[PDB]
Order: structure tokens, then C-alpha cells, then sequence
RNA sequence: UCUCCAGGCAUACGCGUAUAACAACUCGGAUAACCAUUGUUAGUUAAUCAGAAUAGGCAAUAAUCACACUAUAAAUCACCUAUAACUUCUCUGUUAACCCAACACCGGAAUGCCUAAAGGAAAGAUCCAAAAAGAUAAAAGGAACUCGGCAAACAAGAACCCCGCCUGUUUACCAAAAACAUCACCUCUAGCAUUACAAGUAUUAGAGGCACUGCCUGCCCAGUGAUCACUUGUUCCUAGGGACUAUGAACGGCUAAACGAGGGUCCAACUGU
RNA sequence: GAGCUACCUAAAAACAAUUUUAUGAAUCAACUCGUCUAUGUGGCAAAAUAGUGAGAAGAUUUUUAGGUAGAGGUGAAAAGCCU
């Protein structure tokens, strides 16, 4: 006589029976049955002053929409790095061992932002 | 006495006689879901 | 899921809370008939070796003290505190055991026979022929395992070279070394025997459920004709 | 020797190593690469794991002989929780004292003087116990743990109000929940105390002597029993890992230097875990002794002596319904050896101050059998009680 | 406003929007009104109600107003020693006339408080037939009824036979019993430990039978001369020669009472049988 | 498949009033059961209703979770119970 089909919730069940909507944890429950809350686990809205800016939700009709060119690993590299580069080999100072010397990261370890895992929210 | 009334039902029962981890827990069980997987049905255990 | 409840492996004096068995196994079936319910009971570790020296001691006879005699739901003889050094353990106590009194726990095998009090433990070599014991150990330092029931007595029938015979209750001998140590007297609760239960449900108390309602030579061929 | 703990309740033993380890020169392909385990390949063999930092939520001990504070030498702590099986005697020996029987006499003759007696007493003690045992609480009937405080923490304040006659009384003040330890050797043995007192009072001037030196230096015949079999540290907590201290209750420099009573409840509302009577004493007595020492050591340092002003303690002990007075003139601090001065104690034991109490009352065939109140109260109990509060003052 | 009825309010488990308003009047309620129905919009708000660091040492002393007592079936972390940490409120439950019975089912459904201050309506309208069901009353009589005093009664008292000792248990849905169990008694099996029996040990455990109690009967235990001699008996060596003997079964008649929705019987009363 | 039922394990709960030699005692509710009769017989009900009855501090009843599965389990044996 029960209902398969509809969701698992913890409105359904026992008391005993508790799960989250999927709110991120925020503290720890330490013993003696408390809640300790971690400012640092609790996100932060980085939000920037807005006074001064030209940019509005919406756009002139008029304006033209430019040709579709999705960003590529190439595209970034020759905007940054290629001119680096093509200055020092005419230069002569150029090595293999200073690729950091141009912006190469050799770990992501240490860094507050890495790229892979990331580690960092949207 | 009158019968026709023998589903007293329980949560904590249902699942444990006949939830996922249930399931799961021997070969047999898991032939259960797969059998109901080939068929397609939409709901594979409680 | 049939986890049982002897998983306690430091010996103390507290006791232990027991679980219930029915007659199942760790299967869940029933092996014995008649067993459920009861009352609810609490297990006192009784210590069976009792010629054990303390800790950090010599081996060599000591003497404890009697706090007190308690009545034991486990058991059809009644256990007895006893206290020596700095140690506390249950025991099984004798016909006449009281508390304060004193009992000797003696290695030392008598050349010639020791004079028997009751309760003191003695090697089976220094007890004299005729003397009742209790508590018996089969092999030496084993722990005992026979007349530790209320009120039985055992006779020490005969002693030869480094083995006695010992006449167990139901008149059944057995032999054993004389290094094997055994507690002078019957054991208490002598009139354990003469109770009356009276009612029914008196074993159902117990944990004695009822029995079943339910209700072989073969000749050889000469003999079938005339069967 | 039956052995305790059966094998099928324990520890699994740990499944054989893989055959191919056997093998010299052969490294085997196990599924750690893949990072989860697969029934067909070998078990990989991982080394101990450091996290590299240390975790508060997850921190694991050293194990006892790693520990700074170990030591060789056993010292046996005597606790809250402690029931020493011989009671008094025993507790007697480990203090090197001296027992008499009843109070002592300078305390008895304080409230047989008239003028101390406060005004309506018997009937403000009945209605102290009444407002214990019933009327304090909106049940029915309150359990031991409530009332057991209750009882005593009102006659305190009863007998507080008498600084109306004496205004010396405002010389003393109270704490509640204090720890006293101290250490001290009983014919090479260690020994600990480790305790605390439901209430505490203490004065700002010593209590007067009770015993004179002619009686204090006659000890010296009197000689503690023994108890053979049973050891002098039965019940005792054999520690290996212990900090020598001494406490008193109260940092130093607190302006009431000199302890004057100090309370002790057996409030448990289970019967096994209340302490008796006899065992109570033995608590009492150990507790006080303790307190006693810690506080000469403080004064005359960490020698070993007999103390040329000795020092004079206070315990009461009940359960709600029984009390228990004790007396303890602390003689000497050359507690090594077993013979020479001794301490002397004073115990007035179990006291009724009332029988029983009818909660809601007993009929029997709609009459009245019994009325709603205390049961064969006992105004002797609270006298006795009132003079070793007022002892030192009047 | 009136007449009448007398399980209500909370929590648990379960249910899953049936909650509330508006709008509809197709379907659903076994009919209307009105909605429990359809569509749309809303709703249940908690730091107290409810759910969701480590290693050592260690315990004889029920509950019942816990005192006195008595009892037997023997009956609920703490505290201490060290180590580590050195200020916190997020998450989830919360509606309802509701759940299990195919149904808006005279059914089943735990606990706390209370017994009307809470909660409800037996009659859609009319008529006053037969038969059928239920309630009340009965002249004279009082079991003449009937298989049977079934049912009913202004009665609800007495007594005896049979069976089972008794309180219990059983064929959910045609048998509640004389059957099963039961204390007591008897027979058989077992001399022993780390998963049942049992952390037990012959006064124990298991298997099974059977009313107990007291009272009877008496299978039986070589003979003859007396602890003693010969004949037997059993073995061998060959009919001879040695070697060796060393209370109680089966049953019964009933403690003899008490008790019973057991099966028969009788008297009294009572009655529309 | 043991959310019914049979038995068991763990943790819990309930039992007013009245008498008694003090209890598997007595009277009688709540509660559990189901003696006898009538109704009902596609019923309110795939076993009920209405009366009348039995036990009602115990071998009692009841709640929650767990256990034993068909060549089997459980059974105070009715060859009864296991949706
Ligand atoms: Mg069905
Ligand atoms: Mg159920
Ligand atoms: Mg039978
Ligand atoms: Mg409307
Ligand atoms: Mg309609
Ligand atoms: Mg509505
Ligand atoms: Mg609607
Ligand atoms: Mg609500
Ligand atoms: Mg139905
Ligand atoms: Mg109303
Ligand atoms: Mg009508
Ligand atoms: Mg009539
Ligand atoms: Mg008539
Ligand atoms: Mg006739
Ligand atoms: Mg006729
Ligand atoms: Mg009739
Ligand atoms: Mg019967
Ligand atoms: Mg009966
Ligand atoms: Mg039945
Ligand atoms: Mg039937
Ligand atoms: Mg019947
Ligand atoms: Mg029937
Ligand atoms: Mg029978
Ligand atoms: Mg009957
Ligand atoms: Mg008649
Ligand atoms: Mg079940
Ligand atoms: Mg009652
Ligand atoms: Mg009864
Ligand atoms: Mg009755
Ligand atoms: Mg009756
Ligand atoms: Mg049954
Ligand atoms: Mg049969
Ligand atoms: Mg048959």
C-alpha cells in the first residue's frame, strides 16, 4: 500500500528519519550535542560597487552581434605567451627551464585558485 | 476476525525488507534489480 | 545478526547483563526445546581456578577473606564474595560457609595428609582417602568443572603413585594427578533438591517453556516366524 | 583457567597475505592503481598513514608508558567513587588516626546552652523537611537527587541566620563543587586523594584545638588494627600515570585561609549506587584528612612532623534522611611509619532526623492511618547539627 | 434559538495536500443543499517541542512513597588518571475531517490527559396494510411448550451423577471440549567447556511418558544340612577330574476437596415457551 | 515472503474500585477473549452486529525493532499457523 514512485523525503518516515534538501553543511556537531559554526565554511558574496557603470541588462538593438569565435587553448596562448617568447628567442634569452618565467605554472599546489581539481566555487 | 488488513504499514520495515541497500546485500537480490532493469521498470526496489 | 552477549573478556566483580537465548543459534533455529522467557537475570563471573596467586605475587598459599553469600540466579549453588590482598572475586561457596570467615587456597602437595576444613583448596595429594570435595579439575591448572552443582560431593576413593580416583556424584570414577586441586566439602544449597514448584507458571519464571503436545529389534529370519 | 571473551565474539584474525608476496623477486599487480578493491587481483600492502598536521577531532593518545607522567612506583588514588571494604578501619589505618566515639564536648555543650536555640526551631526543621520532600517540587514525588541538595542547602540557611545574634558569623563564606587533593606514604605505599564536597565553609580564623597535648601524645600506646587478608589498598586506583599535588579547594591568597565544614550528599536515587553508611565515614573521613594535610603542607611546607598547632576539620555526610558528624584533629604530618602520634577523629554516626516521610497519606478503609508529613522527627539530629556550624564562633 | 445524543483533545505510527479561499457545477459523495469533486491561488516559521576527541583504571549491597519491613522469580553512563581542543545556531519535522480494511465500510488501530467547558444529530416527504425484525405491557394458568426451560422472566436460588486435579491452551472463518499443557511422580541419554544446551557440570542438562496424595496387591532374588558342610550352576581337562560361584517388577481401587460458558439430572422460583 | 499468523530476542508500556488465609485468590470495570441466542447471509463485515457470557497482578495483555523460509520454519498437536 505505500507509494514507490514518489521521492524519498524527510517530510515521509519516522521522526527518527532525517536527511538535508541539499543545503551545504555550514558547522560541525561536535559531542555534548552542540553545533559549531565555521565562519570559514559559510560562503562569502563577493560583490563589487556598481557605482559608475556603464553596462545595463539590456543592448541596443543597433549594436552588432559579432562573429562567433569560441575562446580556445591557441587563441589564449598567442594573445599572452607567443609575443614573450618570439621577443626573447630574437633576443637569444630563451630557455626551456624559465617556462614560468612567462606565466607557466608548474603545480597547482599552493595556489588558493587551482585550476585541476578545481577548488573554488562559481 | 476479519481479515483483508494484514499491510500494518512501517517505514523502517519497507525499507529494510525491500530497499536498495537491501537489495544489494546478496547476489540473489541484485538478479532482482537486474531482472527489473531488462524489463524497464520504472521503479527498481522500494 | 545473532551476536552473543559472552564478549566480555576482563574478569570483574560487577555483574554482567546477559542476553536471552530461546534455544536458538547464530542460524536463528531452535537447537533445544523448552527454553524462553523467564526472568530477567544477571551474570557474576565466578572464578573456577582457585588456587589463583595475585598478580605481581609469589606461588605460594595464601588465605582470603569471606565479605559476603549471595544468591545466585545462574547457578543452583549459592556464590560467595571473597576478598584477599588487593582482589575481589566470586566464588562458589560451600555447605557451611559464612560471611567473615577465612579460607585457605594452599599450593603446597601435604607428604603427609593435611587436615581438612571445609572451603580451604587443596592438590588432590594432600587430601587423606574419604574425604568429600568439590569442584574438581580434570587436568592440572584446567579450572573446575565437576560437583560445582548444589549440594554434591564427591569422595576421594584412592590415591596411587601421582594420580587419585575421584567418585563423581553419579557414582561414575574418575581419575586424575594428584596436582590437581579440589575444595574440601559439598557444596552449598544441600536441600536444593527438596523445593516444591508448585505452579506452573512458577517455570515459566525460570525460563522453562512447555512441552510438546504431540504424543525397535528386529527379529532375525529364524526368529520372524516365530515373532 | 577458563579463559573470558569467546572467539567468535572477537577480532576476526586477519585473512593470509597473497602467495604471490612468497615469491623473492616478484612484484605483484595489485588494484591500488585502481583505487578501489577488485576480488580477482592482489591485496596491496599500504605503509602507515600521516595526515601531516594535527586534527583536535580526530586525535589519538599515546599509549600509557609514552605518557611524560609515567612512573614506576604505583600510587594509589583514592576517589568519589571509592568503597573501601573494611569501611572505617581501613580508612583509620591509611590516615594514621584515632577513633572516638561521639562529638566533642566543647561542641555537644554549644546547643545545650539555651540561648543558641533559634526561634520556632522544631517547626521551621519540619518545615524545611516538608518543602524538601514535597512541597519544593511540582511532582508528586521528588526523587533523591532533588531533595538530597535541597535538605541540606536549607538547613545551612537556617542555621545561617543566627549572625542576628552572633555577629562573628559574617566572618566565614561558602563554595560549592571544590576539589581537595593531597599526597602523602603510608609504610611505602603512595597514596592520592582525589575528591570534591557538594558545599564547603570556611572561616577566616582557625578552628580552637579539641584535643590537648597530653591527650594528643598519648596516642602513641594506642595502635591502628589490621585486617589481614585483605590489604590496606583494596578498592584503591593502582596509577601509573599521576601528577604528585596538593589542593586544598582554593588558590592561594583566598581571604578565608581556614576550612570549617565541609558537606558531602549521597543523593543517588538508586539504592547499589549509594554509598553506606560505613563506607560513607570512611569517605568522610579520607576526604577531610586530605583537606587537613593540604592545608599544612601549605603552611609548615613538605617537612614530615608533628605539628605543634594542630588543625581541626569539620565533615557532615547524609543521604537526605540520615547524617553522619565527624571531628578530625589533624596531630601530625609524619604519616610514613605507623607508629608514634596519631590524628584523632570524632564521629557522631547515623543520625535519624526524621524516619520516614508519607509524601500523600495512607488510608486503609477511608481512614487516615498515617498523616501527610515527616515520620518520628528527631530535633537532636539538627542540634547536633547546629552546634558544629556555630563551633567556633559562640 | 430550540430539541435531543455522549469519547473528546493531544502525541506516536501511518497517510501525502484530502488543509484554506476563490471560481466552477462536466466527473466524484451511492440523493440534494453544500462540497470531501474540478480549476486557480495560497499554506506548516523553533537553540527551549521533535530528529540528526583519544587511551587507561574500576564497581558485592534491586524496585515497590524505601523507612520498618518481608520476600524471590534476584531485578539499569558515572567516577578517577593522563592526552587533545580553548567560544557555537546551521540542517530537518510541524497543514488536514487523515491510517489498515477494493468504498465517506456498524470493522481493526498504541500512549497521556480528561468525561463534557470538548464533540455531535437517530427522522428526504407522507402513510399506518400483510409478512418479517426490535422494544414494552398481560386477565386466569405457570413448562401443560420443546429434541432440550432454547429464548424470555417481578426469577438469577438449592442439590446430585459423568469427565477432567486446579488457573491456563487449541481447530483466524462451522468443534473451546472429556483433547493439549500443567505442578507432582516415573523412565531413558550424557563425566563435559569458548556461538545453542551454557559462559552451565549428575541436587545439572536433554529426550519422553504420566493427575498427584495416601492405601493395597507382590514378579522376585541357587538349594540341603546351617560365619559354616554337600548337591547344584558355569566353565574347562578328559563319566572321571580340575577351575569358579560369593527391599521390590507388574498392577489396581481411591486424596476428595476445590474448581468448569464441559456433558447429563432434579427441586424452588420465574415467566407470552 | 514472518508489516498477517506461530514461536523467540531486545527495548518499553498498562492494570481503577472493592474484599482477601496475600495470591496463576474473590467481586467487577478499562482491557483481552469469544460461551449461547437472534439478526445478517452479494451483509456495515470475503466472519460483522445486538444482547448474553469467560479471564481481568498474570503461564496476563499490549507497543516498537530484530530473528527462524517451503526437501523448510514454528506448534501448551488443532496435522494448527507461515499475507
Ligand atoms: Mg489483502
Ligand atoms: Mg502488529
Ligand atoms: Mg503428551
Ligand atoms: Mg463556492
Ligand atoms: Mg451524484
Ligand atoms: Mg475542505
Ligand atoms: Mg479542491
Ligand atoms: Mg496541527
Ligand atoms: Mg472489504
Ligand atoms: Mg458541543
Ligand atoms: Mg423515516
Ligand atoms: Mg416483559
Ligand atoms: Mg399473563
Ligand atoms: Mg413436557
Ligand atoms: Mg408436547
Ligand atoms: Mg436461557
Ligand atoms: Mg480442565
Ligand atoms: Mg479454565
Ligand atoms: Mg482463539
Ligand atoms: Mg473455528
Ligand atoms: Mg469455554
Ligand atoms: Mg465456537
Ligand atoms: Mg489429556
Ligand atoms: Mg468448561
Ligand atoms: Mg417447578
Ligand atoms: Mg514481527
Ligand atoms: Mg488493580
Ligand atoms: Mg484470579
Ligand atoms: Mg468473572
Ligand atoms: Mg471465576
Ligand atoms: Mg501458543
Ligand atoms: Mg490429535
Ligand atoms: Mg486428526
Amino acid at each position: 500500500g505505500a507509494d514507490r514512485m514518489s521521492k524519498w523525503t524527510s517530510k515521509r518516515g519516522p521522526r527518527t528519519f532525517t536527511k538535508s534538501r541539499g543545503a551545504k553543511k555550514t558547522g560541525i556537531y561536535t559531542s555534548d550535542r552542540k553545533f559549531v559554526q565555521i565562519k570559514e565554511m559559510v560562503p562569502e558574496f563577493v560583490v563589487p560597487d556598481l557605482t559608475g557603470f556603464k553596462l545595463k541588462p539590456y543592448v541596443n538593438y543597433r549594436a552588432p552581434a559579432g562573429i562567433d569565435t569560441p575562446l580556445t587553448a591557441k587563441a589564449l596562448f598567442q594573445e599572452t605567451v607567443a609575443p614573450a617568447i618570439e621577443k626573447d628567442f630574437k633576443e637569444g634569452t630563451f630557455d626551456a627551464n624559465n617556462l614560468e618565467k612567462y606565466g607557466f605554472e608548474p603545480t597547482q599546489e599552493g595556489k588558493l585558485f587551482q585550476l585541476y581539481p578545481k577548488n573554488f566555487p562559481r | 476476525r476479519a481479515r483483508g488488513n494484514e499491510y500494518q504499514p512501517s517505514n523502517i520495515k519497507r525499507k529494510h525488507k525491500h530497499g536498495w541497500v537491501r537489495r544489494l546485500s546478496t547476489p540473489a537480490g541484485v538478479q532482482v534489480i537486474l531482472r527489473r532493469m531488462l524489463k524497464g521498470r520504472k521503479s527498481l526496489s522500494h | 545478526k545473532f551476536v552473543s552477549w559472552k564478549s566480555r573478556t576482563k574478569y570483574t566483580v560487577k555483574p554482567v547483563k546477559m542476553r536471552k537465548s530461546g534455544g536458538r543459534d547464530h542460524t536463528g533455529r531452535i537447537r533445544v526445546h523448552g527454553i524462553g522467557g523467564g526472568h530477567k537475570q544477571n551474570y557474576r563471573m565466578i572464578d573456577f581456578l582457585r588456587f589463583r596467586p595475585e598478580k605481581e605475587k609469589a606461588p605460594e598459599p595464601f588465605e582470603e577473606k569471606v565479605v559476603v553469600v549471595r544468591y545466585d540466579p545462574c547457578r543452583s549453588a549459592d556464590i560467595a564474595l571473597v576478598a584477599g590482598g588487593s582482589r575481589k572475586r566470586w566464588i562458589i561457596a560451600t555447605e557451611n560457609m559464612k560471611a567473615g570467615d577465612t579460607i585457605l587456597n594452599s599450593n603446597h602437595i601435604g607428604r603427609m595428609a593435611v587436615a581438612a576444613q571445609e572451603g580451604d583448596a587443596h592438590p588432590l595429594g594432600a587430601l587423606p582417602v574419604g574425604t568429600l570435595i568439590n569442584n574438581v579439575e580434570s587436568e592440572p591448572g584446567r579450572g573446575a568443572q565437576y560437583i560445582r552443582a548444589a549440594g554434591t560431593c564427591g569422595v576421594l576413593l584412592r590415591k596411587v603413585n601421582g594420580t587419585a580416583i575421584i567418585q563423581l556424584p553419579s557414582k561414575r570414577q574418575m581419575q586424575v594427578l594428584e596436582s590437581c586441586t579440589a575444595t574440601v566439602g559439598r557444596v552449598s544449597n544441600v536441600n536444593h533438591n527438596q523445593r516444591v514448584i508448585g505452579k506452573a507458571g512458577r517455570n515459566r519464571w525460570l525460563g522453562k517453556r512447555p512441552n510438546s503436545g504431540l504424543w525397535k529389534i528386529r527379529p532375525l529370519p529364524p526368529m520372524k516366524s516365530y515373532v | 583457567a577458563y579463559e573470558w571473551g569467546v572467539r567468535s565474539t572477537r577480532k576476526p584474525e586477519p585473512r593470509p597475505l597473497d602467495r604471490v608476496y612468497e615469491i623473492p623477486g616478484l612484484e605483484p599487480i595489485t588494484y591500488e592503481g585502481k583505487k578501489h578493491f577488485v576480488p580477482w587481483l592482489a591485496r596491496p600492502i599500504f605503509p602507515p598513514w600521516e595526515r601531516g598536521w594535527n586534527d583536535p577531532r580526530f586525535h589519538r593518545a599515546a599509549p600509557i608508558h609514552e605518557q611524560t607522567l609515567y612512573k614506576e612506583e604505583p600510587c594509589y588514588i583514592f576517589h568519589q567513587r571509592c568503597r573501601l571494604l573494611e569501611g572505617m578501619k581501613q580508612a583509620l589505618w591509611l590516615t594514621k588516626t584515632k577513633l572516638i566515639e561521639g562529638l566533642p564536648k566543647k561542641v555537644l555543650s554549644l546547643v545545650d546552652d539555651p540561648a543558641n536555640h533559634i526561634e520556632n526551631q522544631e517547626q521551621r526543621v519540619l518545615d524545611i523537611i516538608s518543602h524538601a520532600r514535597l512541597w519544593h517540587s511540582t511532582e508528586d514525588i521528588p526523587k533523591r537527587e532533588t531533595y538530597c541538595p535541597l535538605i541540606v542547602d536549607s538547613l545551612i540557611q537556617l542555621c545561617k541566620s543566627q549572625i542576628l545574634k552572633h555577629p562573628s558569623l559574617a566572618r566565614r563564606t561558602s563554595a560549592q563543587n571544590c576539589t581537595l587533593a593531597t599526597t602523602w606514604n603510608r609504610e611505602s605505599l603512595l597514596l592520592q586523594v582525589r575528591g570534591t564536597s557538594s558545599t564547603i565553609l570556611s572561616a577566616k580564623d582557625p578552628l580552637p584545638v579539641i584535643a590537648s597535648r597530653e591527650e594528643v601524645e598519648a596516642t602513641r600506646s594506642h595502635v591502628l588494627e589490621t585486617f589481614y587478608p585483605i590489604s590496606p589498598t583494596i578498592d584503591l586506583q593502582e596509577c601509573h600515570v599521576y601528577e604528585v599535588k596538593d589542593d586544598t579547594g582554593f588558590q592561594e591568597g583566598y581571604p578565608y585561609p581556614h576550612p570549617h565544614t565541609l558537606y558531602f550528599l549521597e543523593k543517588a536515587n538508586l539504592r547499589p549506587q549509594r554509598f553506606l553508611p560505613e563506607q560513607l565515614r570512611a569517605k568522610m573521613l579520607l576526604f577531610a584528612f586530605a583537606n587537613a594535610l593540604a592545608q599544612a603542607r601549605l603552611l609548615y611546607g613538605n617537612t614530615a612532623k608533628v605539628l605543634e598547632q594542630p588543625i581541626v576539620v569539620q565533615s557532615v555526610g547524609t543521604d537526605g534522611r540520615v547524617f553522619q558528624f565527624l571531628v578530625l584533629q589533624l596531630n601530625t604530618t609524619d604519616l610514613a611509619s605507623s607508629e608514634g602520634v596519631k590524628n584523632l577523629v570524632w564521629t557522631d554516626s547515623d543520625q535519624l532526623l526524621y524516619r520516614h516521610f508519607w509524601c500523600r497519606p495512607v488510608i486503609k478503609k477511608k481512614v487516615v492511618v498515617e498523616p501527610v508529613g515527616p515520620v518520628d522527627f528527631q530535633p537532636e539530629t539538627f542540634r547536633k547539627f547546629l552546634a558544629l556550624y556555630l563551633h567556633g564562633v559562640v
